[PDB]
């Protein structure tokens, strides 16, 4: 039948076109930035009383 | 996870003295994970660009 079983030729494989289960998309949540409420107390200022 | 026969028989007490399982025994499963992350440092401010 021209159908031998010996050849280990396992082809190339199979292309996974899609996945059975879709991947949900979560909302991106960043974090602190340059003015991320930090303590530095350089000046402490001086508020003169007007009256 | 699957428990062991020794655990399931030591859960019930009744063991002789100096055997440890003389009293009923309770078990708690704990799972710990270790991951990666990225920390961005700029102008004296720290935050997670991705979080």
């Amino acid at each position: 039948g021209a159908n031998p079983f010996r050849p280990p030729l396992a082809h190339q494989g199979l292309s996974k076109a899609h996945v059975v289960k879709t991947a949900v998309s979560v909302a991106n949540r960043s974090a602190g930035a340059e003015p991320f409420v930090t303590r530095n107390d350089p000046r402490a200022l001086a508020m003169e009383l007007a009256n | 996870v699957t428990m062991s026969p020794e655990s399931v028989v030591a859960a019930a007490g009744g063991g002789n003295n100096n055997s440890g399982y003389n009293e009923p025994q309770r078990f708690a499963l704990v799972v710990i994970a270790v991951n990666h992350n990225v920390i961005r440092i700029m102008n004296g401010s720290m935050g997670f660009p991705i979080l």
